[PDB]
Parts: C-alpha cells; structure tokens; sequence
RNA sequence: AUUAUUGCUCUUCAACGAGGAAUUCCUAGUAAGCGCAAGUCAUCAGCUUGCGUUGAUUACGUCCCUGCCCUUUGUACACACC
RNA sequence: GGUGAAAUUCUUGGAUUUAUUGAAGACUAACUACUGCGAAAGCAUUUGCCAAGGACGUUUUCAUUAAUCAAGAACGAAAGUUAGGGGAUCGAAGAUGAUCAGAUACCGUCGUAGUCUUAACCAUAAACUAUGCCGACUAGGGAUCGGGUGGUGUUUUUUUAAUGACCCACUCGGCACCUUACGAGAAAUCAAAGUCUUUGGGUUCUGGGGGGAGUAUGGUCGCAAGGCUGAAACUUAAAGGAAUUG
C-alpha cells in the first residue's frame, strides 16, 4: 500500500450542500515543490496532515 | 497497430444506443442499448445504464476480434432536439476506460438545411 | 368573455336569425 | 402600457421576419425576436479528456467541439436559461455577460 | 446455439494508390458456401477513414474519404474512389458570424469517365487594418467570386481521371488558384473543395482499376 | 372515601428481549441523568415553575430539506387571493 | 417508443439501430445582424432571361407640369371557398391512451380537411410605429447601409504602377441606437408627441361618457363564410388612461 502525505497548506471553504465540506490545498511532504487541493470530511485548520489514500487525484466542486 | 471497427453512439434522451460495426458499416458486431441493462423506462437513458451497456458491449468487441474502434456520436436530429443525450458521454467514458483504444471521432447528427415542420405545432407543446 | 368569442356567439347569433327569416321570405 | 422601444425584440424597417421553431417546445416565434446561444462545448467533457488520451491511438489526438445554436420561445427562454427579469431600468442594458 | 462468429468469414482491407497506407483495416463476410458466396454478395461496400488517418500527417484532420471495394482475390480486396466529405466540426468551425459566407457547385466529366459534383466555400475575411469589426462582400462581389470559382473548377476536373484529380485535390492546388484570381476581387479566407460526390461511374473495366495497384 | 383520595404489609408476577413509516429537543456547567422546594393542596403530582447535584459525544458550518425575511417583477387586487 | 411518470402503439414481420441505393413533396438551416430592398401584404440556394426602382452623380432636358385627396381603382399575411393537380411533413374535425371529482382540454397516439401548385374567388389581421401625407424651422454624439469627393493613407509586388480590399476627413440620401432637453405631455415618455390661451404653412381622414352594439333595419358585394355602409328604444354614474403606495 502507497501512503501518501501531504500538509494542509490553505482552508479554502465549504462545498457541499450541506457544507460538511471543506475545500484544501496540500503541501505532500514526502518531496515538496508541487500541490493538490483534496476535499476533507472534518474540521480542518492549517498546517494539519491528510493521508490522500490515492496520491494523483482531486476534485473541485460539490452539490 | 490495432484491429478497427465503427463505434457510432446514438445518444437521444429515454435512451442510448451502443453497437460497434465494420468500418464499412454493412456488417454489425454487438450491440446493446441503455434500454436493456435496466428496467424502469424512466431510467432507460440514464448514464448508469449505458455504462452497463458500455460495458456489455466492450466484452464483445474484444471477444470476437475488434481491438479499436473509431466513433460516432449522434443525437436524435432531422426536426428534433439535436443535442447530445445523458449517457452518451458515459458510454464513450465506459468503453475508453473499459480496454479499447480511440481514434478520430466526429459528430454524424443530421443536421437539415431546415425544414418538414416541427411537432407539436405552432403553439408549442405547453404545460 | 374573450372579445374573440363573443364575436363568434353572436357571429352564430345572426346566422340562426338569417335563418328563421327566410322560413318566413 | 409599452414596455420596450424595440417592442417584443430588434425589429425596425422590415415588417416581416420568418419564425424559427422554439429548441425546447417547438413554440413558433419570429427570428428576430428569438433569443439565442451558440452551445459550443466540448465532445468529451471535464473528467473524460484524461481517460481520453489515456486510451486512445495518437499523440494526444486534436479534439474537435461541436457547434449548434440555441433558439429558445421566451418562455422556454424565461423558465430556464438566459433571463432572469431585470429592474425596469437594468432592461435596457444590452451587453451580455 | 450459434453465435455466427463461430461461423463468419474474416478479411482485411486494402487501398488505393496516392497515398500512404494500403493497409486499411478488417470485416466480416459469411463462408462462401455453394449458394450465397463471400465473393459477389457483399464486397461491394464502402469504408470512410479520415485522410490524416490515412496519409500519416495531421494537416489533414478533416477531409474524409469514401473508399468503395470493386474487386476482390484471396482475403485481399482492393478499393477506389468513391467521394469526399469534410468533418462537422471544422464546418461549424469555419462559420462565425459578422462575415460573409461564399459556395458554389458544377457537375462535371473526367477522363476515364467518372461524372461528379464538387464543392467549395470559402469566407470573408477582415484585413489586419480594418476597424469595422464585420468585413462583408457586395453582392456583386459574391457572384464575381462563385463565376471564377466556377470557371476554375470547371477546368481541374476533367484532367485525367479522378486519378489525377484525386492527385490535384490532396495537396490543395485549386484551393489558391481560387485563392490568387480571387484577391483582385476580395479577401477571404479558409477556401476549400470541402465535398465531392460520385454520381455516375462508366463500366467496371477490370484493366484500368488493376492500375493503382502492385 | 363504595366507582376503590393517599400511605403501609403480605400475596398475586402481565406486557416489555431497544421498538416500522415517521417525528421532537438540543452547542457547555449546555445535553442527558438525578432528586428537591414552590404552585395546587383538608387529603391527592406520574403536571408545572424554579433549584442545585453528576456531567459528556459532536458542530462553531451551510442553503439540501423545511420556515420566514429582503429586493426585483406582474397585478384588472385596495373589504387587498378567505 | 413516448412522458413529470405512464399507457394506447411497434416488435420472427428481426423491430428500434446499421449499411448501400431509390422515389415523393415541402423547405432554404448554419453565414443572419438593432443589416438590405418593396406602396403595403411581404421578400434569404444557384444560374439564364424579362421588365421595373431608390439613392447618388449631373454647368443635360422640360418649366409650375405640383401638395393632399369624397367618388372610383390596383394590390392585399393566414385561414376559408370553386375546379384540377399534389398530398412528403406537420396537422382544425373525429377516434383514442392517460390525467381529473369531472377533463368534451392541456400531455401521448391515430389522422380527415388543410398545409404545396394552377385557374378563379374572398378583402379580412394587435394588416402595429396601436402614431396620415407634403413643406419649413428647433440639438449634441459615436456606429452603420448605398452614392460621391478629397489624400506625396495603410495592405496587395512585378519594376513602379493600374486595380481591389482596407484607413482617415467630408458630403448627400437609408435602417437604427446613444446622451440631452431650450421644448412638450395627465403621465409613461417624445428630435417629434417640439416650434399652441404669445392659440393660423397646405391638405386628408376618424372621435365626442359608458352599455345597449358593430346589434336591428335597408342598400350593396360575395358560391358561401361573410365584407362595406350602419341606427334607435332602453339602461347607466361611471366605465377609462398614466403614475403612487400597499
Ligand atoms: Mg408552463
Ligand atoms: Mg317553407
Ligand atoms: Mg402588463
Ligand atoms: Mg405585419
Ligand atoms: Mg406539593
Ligand atoms: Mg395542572
Ligand atoms: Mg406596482
Ligand atoms: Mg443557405
Ligand atoms: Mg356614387
Ligand atoms: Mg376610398
Ligand atoms: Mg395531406
Ligand atoms: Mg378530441
Ligand atoms: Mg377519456
Ligand atoms: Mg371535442
Ligand atoms: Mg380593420
Ligand atoms: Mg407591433
Ligand atoms: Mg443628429
Ligand atoms: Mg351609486
Ligand atoms: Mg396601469
Ligand atoms: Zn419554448
């Protein structure tokens, strides 16, 4: 299995409909110097570490 | 590299057809429709379905000798709505991602230099 | 009522009143 | 009373147009006074251009969108796309955005 | 308790001359059983690939081909032509507003006495100075255009055959010809045969089609 | 005091094995659990009004549902969509 | 297949999808626009023919020949009517599947007339700019369509030109938009709806509270359907318009 890391680097805001729903971009740590925005289940704030179970794959908007 | 074949995907809403054929059209091979995958009329277009169907339709294409295939979609046309159908684009997702190669596709909705009157006359269907 | 059918009631109107007249030519 | 100088829509030294059919109920409606868009978008779409290429002959291929211009009734105009209802005053702002 | 595959007849197929490659593609016949043969039922089919599809290159995306099968000889049937479309999409490409639209047709001979119809279009174009913001032609100036047009291809077809004409029509020489007597007219841009159609084919004369291949 | 005011003792020992579609209330000394005093009251609290005691889990968001506000806009309504 | 969802419906007659051809009639997509032309209705494929037209240009010609018009006449969307042809499509009537308390409908199916064309009718549309025509005057702005004039303007190369397309200024005459408002209006708005109690350039037509009523009658036109002309008795205190706040 490929962990993969990555550093909440900024809180974006809430999609969803509902709004349970939180928009990131990422800082991987495990070799930097590129980035990816994930959507998060929980209350999230800067500098947390999310583990992006599949690392090349993001999403955008939520209904 | 491959072996080819037509794809053309009829792509109307209340359903989505799927049916590869020679690349000179005369000589079919498999078809299935968004009809057939699910029962409830309603959903008999539904992205869903014409990716069950997709995928029924893959299995054969590979299954009898077809390893690529150029298409085709296509809409309703002639006096009608002329825009592409929900699952047509899922169909085309469903058979790229399936294990079948892409080649060259272009649109085949027939388009008129207008006319024979629409339907539903000149009041337009009201409700 | 629409202007459009009241012109048609008594378009009608005339023509049974044409029509009983001429019982009577 | 009135409501617009262009009346019903852009008609001025001409008496007659010729109708188009409404795209969503066939509605007659002249084509002057239509209202229309060029529904350029893509053949594939957001998420499949990667499976696209991915499984596909070529060298990232070309893609080529379709066209067709949209002719809507008003109120098919009205009930869904471009419309809204403007302030008396906004009305009269023809740019488009 | 059949599935006609475990039954079908293979085979490839195979393409004309001035091109790239021969090699075209596969289909599915019937075994040619005593009544009802592979051979002279079918065959007779048309195919429609994409030039770029057949010539390698991409400047030549659009611009498709119909290719109908004449004859036939142990799993290897030849082709030749059959007409000459364009993609939807470069069509409704080319077509923008605020400018003039141009077509114009004439059916016509050839040599080896194939009767076709061609097409061509060509549009309005604004000049890298102008400041109206449409550019449209006078009237007078469209029927000018389609005249010479006409004039033009009038006199490339009826060149040996579509043999050569199918020779003149890939690397576009009418296309500029129209292109240079046009300019003392008016600008334009785009410019192309876009369509051809076949419409009357002399007689299968088994010698002459054999001259595309080897 | 029977149609049994309430209280005690013995005996009798039910349904209920966490509850379908649905639906209520709630963000910190709060929820929930726990009992008290007060009102009523001759006698009777499974009710209420307050009270303190033990003391969490989870949001700190949104417009999806529902409810209401606000513009815009239509009105031939003004006893005003009953 | 068709829909919000369905059903009527079509399917060993391989339906729906596919391919190659063919026939029939209708239509003119995209280019199409605050763009063109016509008296108005109206008019968008090509090419040949037939006659016609405005605008512009004009140190040509004639010389008051003109403006507007009761009577009268030409043309006149759609439908409708007569007689042929045509009859693809869509489709008043009718019949149905559903919906509904009902559902003679909306939605779905079948589909007669019709839709198209010739010969003849009919003469009506919110036939709209709800705004007569001719002439003068009154105020700014950037676009544009046609014509013309001016330039040691651009771009086209060949050898400079000549052309053509383009650019800038101007000028007639078009279709419109913009901002203003001296001015007008009950207002909304209006470069006319302005130059009106400081009330007169020329001319045509219609209206005089509302209903009764475009009814009765007579005349007249029409195959008809109906067109044109067109009252009264009686009833009645409002009906109506533009703007405001709810
Ligand atoms: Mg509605
Ligand atoms: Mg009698
Ligand atoms: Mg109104
Ligand atoms: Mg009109
Ligand atoms: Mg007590
Ligand atoms: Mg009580
Ligand atoms: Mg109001
Ligand atoms: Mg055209
Ligand atoms: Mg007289
Ligand atoms: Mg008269
Ligand atoms: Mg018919
Ligand atoms: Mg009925
Ligand atoms: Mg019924
Ligand atoms: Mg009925
Ligand atoms: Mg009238
Ligand atoms: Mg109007
Ligand atoms: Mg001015
Ligand atoms: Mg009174
Ligand atoms: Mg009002
Ligand atoms: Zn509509």
């Amino acid at each position: 299995t490929p962990v993969t890391l990555a550093k909440v680097i900024k809180v974006l805001g809430r999609t969803g409909s509902r709004g349970g729903v939180t928009q990131v971009r990422v800082e991987f740590l495990e070799d930097t110097s590129r980035t990816i925005v994930r959507n998060v289940k929980g209350p999230v704030r800067e500098n947390d570490i999310l583990v992006l179970m599949e690392s090349e794959r993001e999403a955008r908007r939520l209904r | 590299s491959q072996v080819f074949g037509v794809a053309r995907i009829y792509a109307s809403f209340n359903d989505t057809f799927v049916h590869v054929t020679d690349l000179s059209g005369k000589e079919t091979i498999a078809r299935v429709t968004g009809g057939m995958k699910v029962k409830a009329d309603r959903d008999e277009s539904s992205p869903y379905a014409a990716m069950l169907a997709a995928q029924d339709v893959a299995a054969k294409c590979k299954e009898v000798g077809i390893t690529a295939v150029h298409v085709k979609i296509r809409a309703t046309g002639g006096t009608r709505t002329k825009t592409p159908g929900p699952g047509g684009q899922a169909a085309l997702r469903a058979l790229a991602r399936s294990g079948l190669r892409i080649g060259r596709i272009e649109d085949v909705t027939p388009v008129p230099s207008d006319s024979t009157r629409k339907k539903g006359g000149r009041r337009g269907r009201r409700l | 009522m629409r202007a459009k059918w009241r012109k048609k009631r008594t378009r009608r109107l005339k023509r049974k009143r044409r029509k009983v007249r001429a019982r009577s030519k | 009373p009135k409501k617009r100088a262009s009346n019903g829509r852009n008609k001025k030294g001409r008496g007659h147009v010729k109708p188009v059919r409404c795209v969503n109920c066939s509605k007659s409606i002249p084509k002057d006074k239509a209202i229309k868009r060029m529904a350029i978008r893509n053949i594939v779409e957001a998420a499949a251009v990667r499976d696209l290429s991915e499984a596909s002959v070529y060298p990232e291929y070309a893609l080529p969108k379709t066209y067709n211009k949209l002719h809507y009734c008003v109120s098919c105009a009205i009930h869904a796309r471009i419309v809204r209802v403007r302030s008396r005053e906004d009305r009269k702002n023809r740019a488009p955005p | 308790v059949v599935d006609p595959f475990t039954r079908k007849e293979w085979f490839d197929i195979k393409a004309p001359s001035t091109f790239e490659n021969r090699n075209v593609g596969k289909t599915l016949v019937n075994k040619s059983t005593g009544l009802k043969s592979a051979s002279d039922a079918l065959k007779g089919r048309v195919v429609e690939v994409c030039l770029a599809d057949l010539q390698g290159s991409e400047d030549h995306s659009f611009r498709k081909i119909k290719l109908r099968v004449d004859e036939v000889q142990g799993k290897n049937l030849l082709t030749n032509f059959h007409g000459m479309d364009f993609t939807t999409d470069k069509l409704r490409s080319m077509v923008r507003k605020w400018q003039t639209l141009i077509e114009a047709n004439v059916t016509v001979k050839t040599s080896d006495d194939y009767v076709l119809r061609i097409f061509a279009i060509a549009f309005t174009r604004k000049q890298a100075n102008q400041v109206k913001r449409h550019s449209y032609a006078q009237s007078s100036h469209i029927r000018a255009i389609r005249k010479v047009i006409s004039e033009i291809l009038t006199k490339e077809v009826q060149g040996s055959t579509l043999a050569q004409l199918t020779s003149k029509l890939i690397p576009e020489v009418i296309n500029k010809e129209i292109e240079n007597a046009t300019k003392d007219i008016f600008p334009l841009q785009n410019i192309h045969v876009r369509k051809v159609k076949l419409l009357k084919q002399p007689k299968f004369d088994v010698g002459a089609l054999m001259a595309l291949h080897g």
